[PDB]
């Protein structure tokens, strides 16, 4: 991403071990960035 | 707001796995609170081992400002 | 068990067990002096079970006594008697829990690599199991007999 | 986890022993009890939500802890702990079928002391909780069953202090 | 002389001399470093019936008791 | 010197302290039990010699190269120190009977034993041999608590041996 | 001419009379085959006949466990007595070991040397026994185990310094410190030196040394991983001017172990109002 | 330190109340078969020697690795260890037998034990072996001694079993 | 809890060492002794309703002064936690009687006895007294061997009073 | 494990001082030395399989009586395990020459000795006598100093089992 969304704090917990990468992934789930883009604009049923 | 840090050790006990590893069971990781119940649970039912627990962010007392 | 397989399903829903959990349970549980028995009688004649299962399988196979072959000589062959010893116990331990959860852990999970690693054949190895099966399905009455079968055949079904 | 059929296996297999008299008869002692532990789940399952409700109404509610400043104070937190209570009673129910508390260790006991240290959840009054589900399920199950039921109650709240 | 400043109460300033003479008791062999069975122990007065209790306990004979510092 | 007697005085007086039921209740054990071990003691006081020069010999019996020269089983004077040593032990087995506790044998056998055994080539083995020996007969010498009370002994020579 | 129950009988066919298992019985014999090969003998299988000196798998190699914990100077703590008619270098190892046992690995600055006591130690005037008593009473001990720390690290310090082990069960602390209340700590540190055990150990010229990590008689087997706890390294000591001023060890809730039965079941449940009728 | 007179008025006490006719019969009981009691310890302290000598040998033959170098029964400092272990548990044992409960022996010797062992990479599955075959040749003595008058001891034997099963768990 | 059992053990313990014939001895003087404890233990379980208020109103009898306005024998909370306290001590003699030894009183009354008296200004001289009555009534509940059981464990108590 | 190396750093450690002339002559002593006692160990290393057999049958030919039926140095298992203890004794002996001291000796065959072999029935002179036999051998295998050394190591043994 044109140094977009990304992880500020985000990356540093990452890591720095203190964060998992699953717990990472979790993290940019629900996130702002994400919904936008991907929730957006959708009926109940593609986004799922 | 509150985010527990608790330490674990699960065993793959239905596998033996071949690559890498180490990292998936012997680690460290802060979670937040309205998850923690799932995954002790998770840690619990592998046969895990959940070594220590912490509040870390959350202060210990409670009522506002606790589930934002 | 039973009882072990179906509990975790109790406690991953959060819940107390179904009435059809409790009737198998029930069940299950009344099916108990039988498979005691089964085990016991098959307890009883372990070691002829084990020498008759051996000559039974050299004959299908002989090959692995002799000079290029895994059991070769008296302590190479005090060994492959020895894991076929193993399993029949492990077939006592199953048929008496009704499912295979201690007999995978034990005997299963792991092996086939481990047979692997030694360069066993496999199918040499289920023969001998199968052979086990005959002189101790003989030592028992029909109906018993057929119980303790269950068992014998499902160590033969994991190892391949 | 363990229960008592299974715990016979493995702690033979580990001296990789057959089953001989001693085992036989353990096994026996648990088969013989077996139908009753059933009978007594069946009455604790369907009777779940009201066995909670007679326990926090001995040992928890119409007190401080439901008071502000107390621990189950809140709608969030009086959920949390009847949702607790809940999983004691049927995990207990687990461990009573199997006739082996392995189940409780691995799944229930294993870091909730510190769990509860680090939250601030009252220990000696979550017992008290524990020790009045007990109470009501020793009266709904019956002589058959009442002792039976009544261990893994007591083994999971000396696990806690 | 003696071990030295004492408790403060007048009962702790009297101090006492024991000679002795430690016997082998029974039971088994010492084959560690032994010492001389004599020796002398100054102990105060406020102290005096435990130690004496435990010399002649362990089959020990008091020989001589002196009154050095009263 | 080990005895019930001594035992529970010893107890008191290490905590300062008057005799009381527990420690008299325990000496009325020793009492009551005093006629049986007495009968052991009367049995085994009449019938004593032979059981040495018998468990003597069976030393070199089962030890054959004992027996021959150049052996410690050879000669008028080892075979007289031997004869004299199971004495010993019997008559410390009488003294522990009459006692009422393992005192005498602990005081006069046991403390010292390896040591002095070590130095001296002495085999344990023997002594073993020649209780197990004493044993046997003393099988038909007493019945009931006499004979247990004999064995207790005999048997507590032969643990210190080993 | 008897019961009817020998209904146990097996329903086969026969067999004629020269099958080839009539003679099956006699056919397992006296070779070197399958049927050569003692049963019980296949639990202690070993390699193609390693003989006897091929090592064992996971090698240990005499005082590793004492490596891995540490304790290798202190498993077996070797013994420092002051021999009679000793000279100067002698008083310097006994005097160094003391200042090493009694005050627990601390350090004392060349300020803080009970130097009057020594005159008299070279004199023969005191013992090494009356030497650590008087020590043990002076304020060396008293600021460091006893003046900025409870009871329960105290009296656990006493154990270590003087008698070398490790608390045994609640009982021994529970007894101390009534001893501490009732007669205060003078009596309270000759209770430790006028005890049995340090009269039959150290005598009156053996300096303390450490007994907690090998088996000494009437133990309990809690002592051992109690004494690792107090032990804390070669390079370590029980000093008070870290952040935690000595916090306690060994803590009563090792003492005693498991609990089995109660919590206080109180009532800040609510009773009151009363209106009649109507039900 | 319990015996199991102690046990029950340890319970009673907790009850408020003098000991129940129940609790007192269960003990006149004990007193009944005290005879045969004393036997049993004696049949153990009798033959302590021999117990651990023949359980060792046993344990060895099995177990040939532990006296193997780089096996935790060699060399011969580590051998007189486990020799000495051996003795200790069986006195432990006998101790609880003369006392009618396990407490003497959960207390000063079972407490704690296995973490000693972990810590010292001390084979537990191993100690555990010795400890069951010290069981089966004490009872073998209990069972069968020097003109002991004929009777059943099977109550004694089974009760002396569970201290060493006790013992056994606590350790492998 | 001191009983002939535990001290016989813990004495083995503290040496290293296996039971032997003397502290089996011992032991057998505890359970040939049980039969009297218990008898005295049984009668002292029935009648303890009476003995106790026995015992209480004896303290008044011969304090008549308690039981005046203002004082530790008026009002029904100090009357009520003085027969308790009696039950507590004919409790735990019944105890020490089956336990073969003075442990449950050591433990339980003993330890601590004269710190909690003085605080709660308690005087022995009352507990002494209900004791002696208590002594006076078992002299006709019990006789022989029995009776010198009573009276061991009751004399206990006095002396530990005393 | 005693050497002369760890002995002097022992004792400066133990009196908190740093290694002086007194301990680096002594260490001296060990670094000269080393060239015998380690001939000796080369000699002692190659011939050990040898002088092994000579000890194991020197031990059956002085005590015949142990190769027949019944006894402990009869079957395979046992005329095994007596090949390996002598073998023990000899590589700990050659530790100790290369080592400098009686450490490995000390640590892995004395401590412990007598329990061992009092336990499983071992006498201590079939040790002695496969040692006096190894010590008349090594006589023609070594001379001077490594000699010496030889013999300093095996007496050293020989005491620690008498
Ligand atoms: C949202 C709140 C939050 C904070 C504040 C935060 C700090 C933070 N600073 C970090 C590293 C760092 N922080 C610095 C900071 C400095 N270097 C200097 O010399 C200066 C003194 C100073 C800047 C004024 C540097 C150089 C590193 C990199 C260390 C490395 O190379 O691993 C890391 C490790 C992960 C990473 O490298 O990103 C974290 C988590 N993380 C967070 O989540
Ligand atoms: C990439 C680097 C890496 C390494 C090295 C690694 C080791 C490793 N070994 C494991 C278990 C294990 N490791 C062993 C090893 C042995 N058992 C023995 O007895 C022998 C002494 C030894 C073999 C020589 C065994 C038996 C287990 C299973 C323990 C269990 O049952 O849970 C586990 C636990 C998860 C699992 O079971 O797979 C890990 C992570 N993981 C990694 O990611
Ligand atoms: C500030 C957040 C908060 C709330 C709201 C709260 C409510 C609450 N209501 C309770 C009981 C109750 N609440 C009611 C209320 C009602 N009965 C009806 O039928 C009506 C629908 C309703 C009145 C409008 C009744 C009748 C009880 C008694 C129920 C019982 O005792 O079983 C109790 C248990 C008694 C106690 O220990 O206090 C709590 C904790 N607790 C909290 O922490
Ligand atoms: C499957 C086994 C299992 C158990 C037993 C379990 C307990 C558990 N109880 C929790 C919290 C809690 N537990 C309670 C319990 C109580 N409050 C009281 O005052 C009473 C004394 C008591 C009820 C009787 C409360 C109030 C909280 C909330 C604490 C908070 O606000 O963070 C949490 C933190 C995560 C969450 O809030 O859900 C866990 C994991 N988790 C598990 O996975
Ligand atoms: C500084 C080095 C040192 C020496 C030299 C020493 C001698 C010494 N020998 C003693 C006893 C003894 N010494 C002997 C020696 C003998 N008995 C005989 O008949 C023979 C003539 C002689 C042997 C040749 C005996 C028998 C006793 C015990 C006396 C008794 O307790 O009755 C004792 C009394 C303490 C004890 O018994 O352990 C000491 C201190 N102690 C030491 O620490
Ligand atoms: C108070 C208790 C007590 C005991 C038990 C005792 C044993 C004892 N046996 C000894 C010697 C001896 N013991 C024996 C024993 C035997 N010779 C044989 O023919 C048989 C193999 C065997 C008898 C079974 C022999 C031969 C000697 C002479 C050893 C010597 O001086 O070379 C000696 C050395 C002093 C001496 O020569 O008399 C002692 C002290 N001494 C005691 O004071
Ligand atoms: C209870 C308090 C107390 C006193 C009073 C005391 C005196 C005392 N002075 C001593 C030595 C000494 N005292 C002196 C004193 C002197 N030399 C001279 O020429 C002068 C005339 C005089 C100084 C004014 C000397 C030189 C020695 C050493 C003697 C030697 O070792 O050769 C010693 C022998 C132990 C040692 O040297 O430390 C004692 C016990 N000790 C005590 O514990
Ligand atoms: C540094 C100064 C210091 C303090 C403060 C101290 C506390 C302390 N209190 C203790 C016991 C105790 N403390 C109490 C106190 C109480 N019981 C109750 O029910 C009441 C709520 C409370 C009185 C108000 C009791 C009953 C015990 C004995 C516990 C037992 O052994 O079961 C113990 C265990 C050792 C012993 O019993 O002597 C310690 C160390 N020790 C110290 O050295
Ligand atoms: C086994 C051998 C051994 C070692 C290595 C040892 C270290 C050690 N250093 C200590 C203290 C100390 N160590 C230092 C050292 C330093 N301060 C600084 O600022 C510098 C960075 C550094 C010097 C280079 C200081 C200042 C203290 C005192 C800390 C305090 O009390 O506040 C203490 C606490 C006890 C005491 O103060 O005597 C120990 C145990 N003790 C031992 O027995
Ligand atoms: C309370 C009573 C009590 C017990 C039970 C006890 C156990 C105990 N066993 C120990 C060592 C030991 N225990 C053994 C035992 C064995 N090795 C094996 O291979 C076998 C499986 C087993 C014998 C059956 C060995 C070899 C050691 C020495 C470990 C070492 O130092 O490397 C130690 C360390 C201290 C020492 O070596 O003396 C303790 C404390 N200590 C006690 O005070
Ligand atoms: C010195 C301490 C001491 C001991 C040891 C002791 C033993 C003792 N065992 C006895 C009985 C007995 N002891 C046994 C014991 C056994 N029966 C068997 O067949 C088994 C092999 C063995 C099992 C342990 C039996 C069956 C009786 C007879 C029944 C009875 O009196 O209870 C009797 C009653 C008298 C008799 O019938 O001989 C005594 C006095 N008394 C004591 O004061
Ligand atoms: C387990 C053994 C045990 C004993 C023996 C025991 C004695 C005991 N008696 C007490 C009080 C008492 N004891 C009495 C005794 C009497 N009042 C009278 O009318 C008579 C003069 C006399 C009976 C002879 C009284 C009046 C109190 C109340 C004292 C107060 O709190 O002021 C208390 C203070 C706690 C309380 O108030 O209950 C104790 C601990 N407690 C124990 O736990
Ligand atoms: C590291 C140093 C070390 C030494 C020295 C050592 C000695 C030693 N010798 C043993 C057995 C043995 N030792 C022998 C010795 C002999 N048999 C004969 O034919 C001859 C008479 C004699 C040789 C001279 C025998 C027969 C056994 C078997 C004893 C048994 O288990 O019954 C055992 C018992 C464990 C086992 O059975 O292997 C030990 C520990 N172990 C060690 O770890």
């Amino acid at each position: 991403p044109p140094s977009y969304l990304r992880l500020s704090e985000a990356e540093s917990k990452l890591k720095n071990n203190e964060i998992s990468v699953r717990e990472f992934v979790r993290r940019l789930g629900r996130s702002e960035n994400y919904r936008k883009r991907f929730f957006e604009p959708y009926s109940s049923p593609k986004v799922v | 707001s509150r985010y527990f840090k608790v330490t674990a050790c699960i065993p793959s006990l239905k596998r033996v796995r071949t690559g890498r590893e180490l990292q998936n069971t012997f680690f460290t990781k802060l979670v937040p609170y309205e998850n923690w119940f799932t995954e002790q649970q998770r840690i619990q039912k592998a046969g895990g081992k959940v070594l220590s627990v912490k509040l870390f962010t959350g202060v210990q007392g409670a009522n506002t400002g606790v589930g934002a | 068990s039973v009882l072990t397989k179906a509990i975790v399903n109790a406690d991953a829903e959060a819940r107390y067990l179904s009435p059809g959990e409790l009737d198998r349970i029930k069940s299950f549980v009344a099916s108990g002096e039988r498979r005691l028995r089964i085990a016991q009688t098959l307890t009883e004649a372990r070691e002829r079970i084990v020498k008759q299962a051996g000559d039974q399988l050299f004959q299908i196979r002989p090959d692995v006594v002799s000079p290029g072959g895994n059991a070769y000589g008296e302590k190479m062959t005090a060994l492959c008697l020895r894991d076929l010893d193993y399993y029949l116990r492990l077939v006592t331990y199953g048929i008496v829990a009704g499912d295979v959860t201690p007999i995978e852990e034990i005997g299963i999970i792991g092996v086939k690599e481990m047979y692997n690693s030694l360069q066993t054949p496999i199918p040499a190895v289920a023969e001998g199991v199968r052979a086990m099966k005959n002189v101790a399905t003989s030592l028992l009455s029909g109906d018993d007999a057929a119980e303790a079968g269950f068992y014998f055949d499902y160590l033969v079904g994991a190892m391949q | 986890m363990q229960d008592a059929i299974t715990a016979v296996i493995n702690n033979y297999d580990v001296q990789g022993k057959y089953l001989d008299g001693a085992a036989l008869d353990k096994l026996k002692a648990y088969f013989t009890t077996g139908a009753v532990r059933v009978r007594a789940a069946a009455v604790i399952s369907s009777n779940a939500t009201t066995i909670i409700k007679e326990a926090a109404a001995k040992a928890l509610i119409y007190s401080d802890l439901t008071r502000p400043g107390g621990n189950m104070y809140t709608t969030r937190r009086y959920a949390a702990c009847i949702r607790d209570m809940d999983y004691f009673l049927r995990y207990a129910t687990y461990a009573m079928l199997a006739g082996d508390p392995s189940i409780l260790d691995e799944r229930v006991l294993n870091g909730l002391k510190e769990t509860y240290n680090s939250l601030g959840v009252p220990i000696a009054a979550t017992v008290g909780g524990i020790q009045a589900m007990k109470e009501v399920v020793g009266g709904l199950v019956g002589p058959d069953a009442a002792k039976e039921a009544s261990i893994y109650f007591d083994y999971l709240s000396s696990g806690l202090s | 002389m003696y071990n030295n400043v004492t408790a403060n109460t007048e009962w702790g300033r009297k101090v006492f001399k024991i000679t002795v003479a430690q016997f082998p008791d029974a039971d088994g062999l010492d084959t560690d470093n032994l010492s001389q069975s004599n020796y002398f122990v100054t102990v105060p007065l406020a102290r005096l019936l435990p130690e004496m209790q435990l010399i002649k306990n362990k089959g020990g004979k008091v020989l001589s008791v002196e009154p050095v510092v009263s | 010197m080990k005895t019930v007697i001594t035992e529970v005085i010893a107890s008191a007086d290490s905590q300062g302290r008057f005799l009381n039921n527990t420690e008299l209740q325990a000496a009325n054990g020793r009492f009551q039990r005093a006629t049986a071990s007495m009968e052991a003691a009367r049995a085994l006081t009449s019938n004593a010699d032979s059981l040495v020069k018998g468990a003597v010999q069976e030393v070199y019996n089962k030890f054959p190269y004992l027996t021959q020269p150049g052996q410690m089983g050879y000669g008028d004077t080892n075979q007289a120190k031997c004869a004299r040593d199971i004495s010993h032990y019997l008559r410390f087995i009488t003294y522990s009977l009459v006692a009422g506790g393992t005192g005498p044998l602990d005081d006069y056998i046991v403390a010292g034993l390896r040591e002095v055994n070590r130095t001296f080539n002495l085999s344990p083995s023997w002594y073993i041999e020649a209780l197990k020996h004493i044993k046997g007969k003393v099988g038909s010498q007493l019945s009931g608590q006499p004979l247990t009370e004999a064995n207790a002994y005999i048997d507590y020579c032969i643990n210190a041996l080993s | 001419r008897k019961v009817i129950d020998s209904i146990k009988i097996e329903d086969p066919v026969k067999p004629g009379d020269f099958a080839n298992f009539l003679d099956m019985a006699r056919g397992i014999e006296s070779r070197t085959g399958v049927w050569s090969i003692s049963y019980e003998s296949l639990r202690t299988l070993g390699p193609p006949e390693g003989g006897m000196l091929r090592p064992a798998v996971g090698g240990t190699a005499e005082a590793a466990a004492q490596k891995q914990l540490g304790i290798t100077a202190v498993a077996p703590a070797s013994v420092v007595e002051l021999r009679p008619n000793a000279s100067e270098e002698d008083l310097q190892g006994v005097l160094r070991a003391v200042y090493r046992q009694v005050l627990g690995n601390t350090y004392v600055m060349e300020s803080e040397r009970p130097t009057q006591a020594e005159s008299l130690l070279r004199n023969g005037s005191i013992s090494v026994r009356e030497f650590v008593r008087r020590i043990a009473k002076s304020d060396l001990y008293k600021e460091r185990f006893f003046n900025k720390a409870s009871n329960n690290r105290f009296i656990e310090l006493n154990f270590k310094h003087l008698l070398g082990r490790a608390p045994y069960n609640h009982g021994e602390i529970q007894e101390h410190f009534g001893l501490y209340h009732k007669a205060g700590y003078d009596v309270e540190i000759d209770s430790y030196i006028d005890s049995d055990e340090y009269i039959e150990t150290f005598g009156e010229n053996i300096v303390p040394y450490f007994r907690g990590f090998k088996y000494q008689t009437n133990q309990s087997a809690g002592g051992f991983p109690r004494m690792v706890k107090l032990w804390g390294g070669d390079a370590g000591s029980d000093t008070d001017r870290g952040k935690n001023g000595q916090r306690t060890l060994v803590t009563t809730k090792d003492l005693i172990g498991p609990t089995k039965i109660f919590v206080p079941f109180v009532a800040p449940g609510r009773d009151a109002d009363m209106v009649s009728g109507d039900y | 330190m319990q015996d199991a007179f102690t046990k029950a008025i340890v319970a009673a006490d907790l009850r408020g109340s003098f000991l129940s006719e129940q609790e007192l019969n269960q003990l006149t009981n004990l007193v009944k078969e005290s005879n045969k009691r004393l036997d049993a310890v004696n049949a153990i302290t009798g033959n302590a020697a021999e117990i651990i000598s023949d359980a060792a040998h046993k344990l060895f033959a099995e177990q040939t690795d532990l006296i193997r170098p780089g096996g935790n029964a060699y060399p011969n400092r580590r051998m007189a260890a486990c020799l000495r272990d051996m003795e200790i548990i069986l006195r432990y044992v006998s101790y609880a037998l003369l006392a009618g409960d396990a407490s003497v022996l959960e207390d000063r010797c079972l407490n704690g034990l296995k973490e000693t062992y972990v810590a010292l990479g001390t084979p537990t599955r191993s100690v555990a072996r010795a400890v069951q075959l010290m069981k089966e040749t004490a009872i073998g003595y209990v069972n069968s001694p020097s003109g002991v008058t004929r009777g059943d001891c099977s109550a004694l034997v089974n009760e002396a079993a569970t201290y060493f099963d006790k013992a056994a768990a606590s350790i492998a």
